[PDB]
This record gives structure tokens, C-alpha cells and sequence, in this order.
């Protein structure tokens, strides 16, 4: 028992991490087979960064202007090309530590592990969620670009995120492994800011189910609610409207705990109206929305 | 926006 | 920016995890060179666990009775012995993924990462702390025994924890990699319970330095305090007494920020006596106690591991 | 106590 914000074992991802330098700019790259992926803005000097034309910057580069390194060891770049906001560099040798993998675009509200890296070297791993406004509340220092987000289904790594930038508020923006940005942000330094964010209702309920499964039950109550009456309240408190699809998803956890979903909603309703009155849930004094229903079920079984 |  | 509790990258440790089975009992083992380490309670079944003579049970056991699985491959055990609460199985193959490593007994309040495993296969990694009461508020299901806690310093893996059991309150107890328990616990199914726990003042203070380092400093004040006076407040709030030794461990962080520990104790004293009002620290509503002075450095400095 |  117990319940932790838990990340996927990162070893499979560690053996894919490389460094990519183009001039005075160094960041991380992801090495699978004979190809290296990194943010295309490795080619920009910060100068270019206020209004970069990436077609212009890229056409002016040679394969040999990219310094790719696996630790101390250079990989000869034999090919380059651009994919949305990614750079794909072909190299002359294969990464034998390459795992079974796939590229996936996740939906806001979902979670994944980030392997923060600097200069191609693993630094730390943490579990986090895609905010509803498509930002990540992360811990990225200068040079963390190219670090990836991933999930692991068995022996297969699903890469869903690559890190590109920090926003004015101090959250982080990036792309899937095809280079398409999450959200309405662009790789250039202007005054873009994070849109309004909400709380991930679906996750809060899951987390409450986790607390319950773990002998915490104080927040429960005798009432129930309809979906509509729940949304009419929850939306005053800045929570994502809850849908029937979301209810269904909570199905297995309802069965396990024997607490009916709408009942758990009633519980949440009061928590929002009355705070926690000093009390805590699974250690926390706030409602955590960074666990998906699926996470809860894997950690609690 | 600071491209990190 | 942003500040998260981070686990160490777990690759180096993932390649050491195997599955150990004795009849009905399966758990995880740690495979370093040609030796596998696991909880000696693997040689037990349903009833046994209550109170068993390990010295005695082990004597019946033969090597062939240990099934050791690394990936799809059975390791052939060619020796076995007991070392405090651990079993040492000697195998015919030296683990080719053996990292540079060492065994360390860590002190209470200190942090490490946990690679949770089941059937020899890692499931997750989280960061936790050894509580003042010698337990860890971990997350373990059945089969997790033998899962290990660790730190990394460059290329060197520092093993410090092996999981053995869960206590009545849902917290966790285990050994160093010498098989000696943390706290007064024993590897049998009796009625042991965690003593009352306290908040890790040293870590709260480290965390406050971290806030300040990231420009979060509203909570500072122009005042100071005695060690003694601070302890009279802290202990009202269930805080570990702070000691001169803890003061010195914060030295580096105090030097980096140019704020005296006692000056920061003063600030912390006010946080406890008045709360945060409406504000947050590192975007948290509570005072975090699971970052050590060294975690703060490691992290606010971009430290990596080869 | 529970031996996990």
C-alpha cells in the first residue's frame, strides 16, 4: 500500500539519449536506430530566435555542421531533414540499446514520465501530466531541450513528448515526436503565454478512489448528485466539466471500491464547498489531479 | 518565451 | 525553472533486478557480479513467516531449490548463504550489467530512489525519505519484496535499501544491503508497529533555501532566533529537534544564499505560528520535508550522471 | 506485520 507520484523506469530511455551541437548551441537528442531527433531550434542562435525562418536556417547547414555525441563519442551525421518542429539527423551507425518503441500524441489530462537531461546525460526522472492548456508544470533548467516524455506499455516505449521551451509564467511547452507542438505555441521568442488552465476532474476522482482503496474514507458522505448538478458546482471552482465518458472510465474503480461514481462526485462537491478542514487525503492537503484512472489502478491494483 |  | 521531487535515472539499477523463487514464494533479487541478494524470507510459506528458524530452514534448502530468473534466462545458483536478514545466492554468471556501486547505510531523514519491482520486472521509480521513525512511506504491493532504494554519485550506484515488509499503518520497513534492518523491526509476522513520526526539520530548511534560490522569498524576515527557542516552537509542531550538526549541514546552502540558518529558522518559526496566510512556496501549500540539503544542490545545479 |  501507500501511494506515490511514480515514474516509469527510465533505463530504456537513458540508452537513447545523445547530445547535439550546431555551433555554440547544445541540447539533447533522441537516438533510435540510425536517426537522431532533437528540437529544430538547435540551429538557431538566440539572435535568430525572435523571428527565425527555419527553411532559411536549415538550407545553410551541412551534415557536418551537426556535432552529434553519444557520451564522449561523435556520431557522423550522414543525413538531415526537418519534420514540423523537429530535426531528424541520419547517422552512420545504429543505436543497439534502441528499445521497442512508438510515437504517440497524448491527450491533455494524461500523464507520462520525463527524463530530464543536460548534454545528453540523464539527470533525473519525474512523473507529470499534460495540463489542459497543454503546458507542463515541469522542472527544466536551461539546456533541458530535447529531453523526452514517455510511457511504457510492457517492454515498449511510447514517446509522447519532446521539450522545446519555457513560457513567461514558468511552465513548459513542447511537441510530440513528429514535431507538432502541444498547444498554440511556436519555437520563437515572443510573448506567447499559457492559456487558462483547469483542474483535471477525471484525475481528482481517481485520486479520491486511491485514497479510499487505501483506508482513507473521511471525505465520503451520504449524498449523491447528477452529472449536471456536479458540473454546475465544479465549474465555479475551476474544474473541467465531467462527462459520461469520464464516468464510464471510473467504472472499474467504482466496482472495486463499491462507491458509486456519482456518489464520489457528491463527496468531491462538498470538498470543494467546504475545504478539507485541516484534514488530509493520502497525505495531501490539496486535491491532486495528476493521476489518471489508469495510474491509480496500476499502483493500487 | 525562452527556447530551453 | 520549476521544482519537482525527482528520482535518479534508474537504468543502472534496472539491469540488476531479477526474480527469486522458492516453491510458492516469488520475490525480487539484486544481481551484482556473480551474487544475488534477496530477503531471506523467500524460503518461507503461508504459516512459516509467523515465527521461523531461518538458520534452520535454510539448512534444508539446496541450491537447486532456488529458481533465479533474469529475463528469459534461468541463472544457475551454485552457492547460498545467509547474511543477517539477507540471502546471498552465488550464481555461475557475473551480471554483465553490473554498475560501479557500493553499499551504504543511510541516516534517518535522508532520501533515495525506489525501483518498485514484481517478478523481477521494474514497475516504477519514486523518490522517498527514511522517516525519523525508521520507516518509509512507500508504495508496495504484494511481490514487491527485494525492491531496492539507492542514490547515484556520478557513475556510482549507492545501494541503501531493500524492501522486506509493510507495517500495520501501511508504511514500509527493510534492511540495508547487509541485511540489517532500519529501526527495531524484525522479519517475521508479529505485532510490531511504527513509533510516532516527526517532520524532518533539516529538509524543511533545505526546501526553504531552495525556494529562496528560485526567487521565492516572501517568507524571509529581518529577525533571528536561538537554536533553543526554535526547538521550543518546532517541537510544539512535531518537528525533529534541530541540532548544531544539522545547522552545519545547511552551511553550503546558507553560504550560497547568504542567509544564516538561524535567520531562516526565524522565518520558519513564523510559518508555523501563522501559516502561509494565502501564499505558496515553490508553488506548494505545505512545507516539504523530503528534499535533503544535497538534493537541493544536486538539482539547483543541473547535476547529471554518466 | 506483512512480509511483502
Amino acid at each position: 500500500s501507500g501511494f506515490r507520484k511514480m515514474a516509469f523506469p527510465s533505463g530504456k530511455v537513458e540508452g537513447c539519449m545523445v547530445q547535439v551541437t550546431c555551433g555554440t548551441t547544445t541540447l539533447n537528442g533522441l537516438w533510435l536506430d540510425d536517426t537522431v531527433y532533437c528540437p529544430r531550434h538547435v540551429i538557431c542562435t538566440a539572435e535568430d530566435m525572435l523571428n527565425p525562418n527555419y527553411e532559411d536556417l536549415l538550407i545553410r547547414k551541412s551534415n557536418h555542421s551537426f556535432l552529434v555525441q553519444a557520451g564522449n563519442v561523435q556520431l557522423r551525421v550522414i543525413g538531415h531533414s526537418m519534420q514540423n518542429c523537429l530535426l531528424r539527423l541520419k547517422v552512420d551507425t545504429s543505436n543497439p540499446k534502441t528499445p521497442k518503441y512508438k510515437f504517440v500524441r497524448i491527450q491533455p489530462g494524461q500523464t507520462f514520465s520525463v527524463l530530464a537531461c543536460y548534454n545528453g546525460s540523464p539527470s533525473g526522472v519525474y512523473q507529470c501530466a499534460m495540463r489542459p492548456n497543454h503546458t507542463i508544470k515541469g522542472s527544466f533548467l536551461n539546456g533541458s531541450c530535447g529531453s523526452v516524455g514517455f510511457n511504457i506499455d510492457y517492454d515498449c516505449v511510447s514517446f509522447c513528448y519532446m521539450h522545446h521551451m519555457e513560457l513567461p509564467t514558468g511552465v513548459h511547452a513542447g511537441t510530440d515526436l513528429e514535431g507538432k507542438f502541444y498547444g498554440p505555441f511556436v519555437d520563437r521568442q515572443t510573448a506567447q503565454a499559457a492559456g487558462t488552465d483547469t483542474t483535471i476532474t477525471l484525475n481528482v476522482l481517481a485520486w479520491l478512489y486511491a485514497a479510499v482503496i487505501n483506508g482513507d474514507r473521511w471525505f465520503l458522505n451520504r449524498f449523491t448528485t447528477t452529472l449536471n448538478d456536479f458540473n454546475l458546482v465544479a465549474m465555479k471552482y475551476n474544474y473541467e466539466p465531467l462527462t459520461q465518458d469520464h464516468v464510464d472510465i471510473l467504472g472499474p474503480l467504482s466496482a472495486q471500491t463499491g462507491i458509486a461514481v456519482l456518489d464520489m462526485c457528491a463527496a468531491l462537491k462538498e470538498l470543494l464547498q467546504n475545504g478539507m478542514n485541516g484534514r488530509t487525503i493520502l497525505g495531501s492537503t490539496i486535491l491532486e489531479d495528476e493521476f489518471t484512472p489508469f495510474d491509480v489502478v496500476r499502483q493500487c491494483s | 518565451a525562452v527556447l530551453x
